[PDB]
């Protein structure tokens, strides 16, 4: 079990760690979070009490380094940093723990929620979507735009999701215009899976990462990407059977975890109605259709 | 964006543009089968592709053989239309290619956009206007060449005859839309109006009669009356 320690908490802030959140008072004796499960990526995120504008956070994997948080009063945010002195870090954490200054990651033993939301998400793929190669962890916030959003303005601060565009030459084989536009299997299986992603695990990893950035930071371009990747599968008549079964599980847990009061903005009515009721895969998402109908029968 | 009453003079500027109407591409007769079920029988159709500034009409005849063994024909017809318009554009010299294509029905937007991906600078636009181009098959010479076709065929017509020697494109388009609206609302009456006077003939190379300026005013007045009459007969006013 690993630890994300904090030098202090000088400004009042709501701190999220994965799907959990807690409130820290201004100058409250707080030195971070312990008992973080090894084997998964994690996200630690922030919303200041005085400016709910800008949710921001860091994706990290404790197997890749020793990371801590320190507030910067010049840039006005909680920054993640790496401590290269392993002995120094262990000593700090041990002292923090002896003083019961670190809160406990509230993981219930029966609970597989976080695994199920991050099953295919790898830190190495995150770092190619979020480019800042001098750090082992990745910063994301509410306002960052995607490469595709920028085509339609600072590239170093962009989310380099794979561009999907149903009315593009990449999507439409010359001579198969109607075929490829009405049945996107070519684009899914040859262009994206075989060509770009290499396998369905990398595709699902990006899909899951886009959802999580949408949910935790309200990142609008990430929401667009999540829906586009769902729609590309559902609009393909020919999808490997293992992918359909896995997609149903992925979306089930995403819909299950979504805050009820955020569904209005984070769920696109057109895509979901098309995917569940009109698309080729309208009958292939039993778990997802059941939770959507019992939880959001209004949207549909 | 969409083409409507507000930006109507744009049709007659010097940027090449084409209207595309797909109404008459897929045409059927519905009938009973020996067992008492209903079936359709297709008849030849056409794409109506019109330059409103010059009157140039590229009438692509759609022969019933193009539907043989195909399913979902109303959907296929939109994609076939888009394929043929794309092929027409590619056939034209660069300086004759349109800068805009205006589709008369919004369901043509995505098919045409997808077929024209190679032409990103050609704008594909809908319209809010309710244009009467479906009545093209009430023009005798156009209906005749469509019905007689035995294979796919493109036929060229100037739909304004020689009108542009005496009137502007705006006026010609308004005359065309009036004639077609009349033919659409009451074909028999409209045609009675156009041919009542046996001394006014249709030139071999023309579509419409050789009316003098004064006779066109009379004709136009008779067509307006018809449209209002039929509007009263329909609505009881
Ligand atoms: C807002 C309730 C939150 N989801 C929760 O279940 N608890 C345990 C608060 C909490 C969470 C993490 C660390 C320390 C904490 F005190
Ligand atoms: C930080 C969330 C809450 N405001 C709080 O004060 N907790 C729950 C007490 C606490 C627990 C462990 C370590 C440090 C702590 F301050
Ligand atoms: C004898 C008049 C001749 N039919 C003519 O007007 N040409 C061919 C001009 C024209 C060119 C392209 C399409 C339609 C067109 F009408």
């Amino acid at each position: 079990m690993n630890t994300v320690p904090f030098t202090s908490a000088p400004i009042e802030v709501t701190i999220g760690i994965d799907q959990y959140s807690f409130n820290v008072k201004e100058n409250q004796p707080f030195h971070g979070i312990k008992d973080i499960p090894i084997g998964h990526v994690h996200v630690i995120h922030f919303q200041h009490a005085d400016n709910s504008s800008m949710r921001y956070g860091y994706w990290f994997d404790c197997r890749m380094g020793n990371f801590y948080i320190q507030y910067d009063p010049k840039d006005g945010l909680y920054k993640m940093m790496e401590e290269r002195d392993g002995a120094k870090f262990e000593n700090i954490v041990h002292n923090f723990k002896e003083r019961q200054m670190m809160v406990s990651y509230p993981k219930i033993d029966e609970d597989d929620t976080w695994y199920n939301l991050t099953e295919f998400v790898q830190m190495d793929k995150i770092r190619k979507i979020v480019r800042k190669d001098e750090n082992q962890f990745s910063y994301v916030d509410s306002s960052m735009t995607t490469v595709q959003e920028n085509e339609l303005s600072d590239p170093a601060h962009s989310l380099n999701y794979t561009v999907i565009n149903f009315k593009s030459r990449e999507a439409i084989r010359p001579g198969h215009e109607m075929e490829d536009f009405l049945d996107k299997s070519y684009y899914l299986n040859t262009v994206m899976l075989q060509g770009i992603f290499k396998n369905s695990s990398n595709y699902f990893g990006e899909l899951q990462f886009a959802f999580l950035n949408a949910m935790f930071f309200g990142n609008y371009g990430s929401s667009l990407q999540w829906h586009a990747m769902i729609e590309l599968i559902c609009s393909s008549a020919t999808v490997p059977k293992h992918m359909l079964d896995k997609l149903d599980e992925i979306l089930y847990y995403q819909i299950k975890t979504l805050p009820e009061q955020y569904s209005d903005i984070l769920l696109n009515e057109r895509v979901w109605n098309i995917c569940l009721y009109s698309s080729f895969q309208k009958n292939s998402l039993h778990n997802t259709e059941k939770i959507m109908e019992n939880k959001y029968p209004e949207l549909l | 964006g969409a083409m409507n009453s507000s930006n109507y003079a744009e049709l007659f500027n010097n940027d090449i543009k084409l209207f595309v109407d797909d109404t008459n591409v897929y045409r059927v007769t519905v009938h009973k089968t020996f067992e008492g079920n209903v079936a359709t029988k297709a008849i030849n159709g056409c794409i109506f592709t019109l330059n409103p500034k010059t009157g140039h009409l590229f009438l692509k005849i759609i022969h019933t053989s193009v539907w043989a063994g195909q399913k979902r024909l109303s959907q296929l017809a939109k994609w076939k239309t888009a394929e043929e318009v794309s092929a027409l554009v590619r056939s034209l010299p660069k300086e004759e290619q349109p800068k805009q294509i205006i589709v008369t029905r919004k369901a043509m937007l995505d098919p045409l956009e997808v077929h024209m991906l190679d032409f990103p600078n050609i704008a594909i636009r809908p319209t809010e206007l309710r244009l009467p181009f479906s009545a093209a098959m009430s023009i005798d010479k156009l209906s005749d060449v469509v019905m007689k076709a035995t294979e796919p065929q493109m036929v060229l017509f100037n739909i304004y005859d020689d009108w542009l020697d005496r009137i502007s494109s705006y006026t010609a388009f308004s005359r065309l839309t009036l004639l077609l609206r009349a033919l659409k609302t009451n074909e028999e009456s409209a045609k009675m109006i156009l041919l009542s006077d046996p001394t006014i003939t249709i030139k071999s190379y023309h579509l419409w009669p050789s009316f003098t300026d004064e006779q066109w005013i009379t004709i136009e007045s008779q067509m307006r009356d018809l449209i209002l009459t039929e509007y009263g007969r329909k609505y009881n006013v």
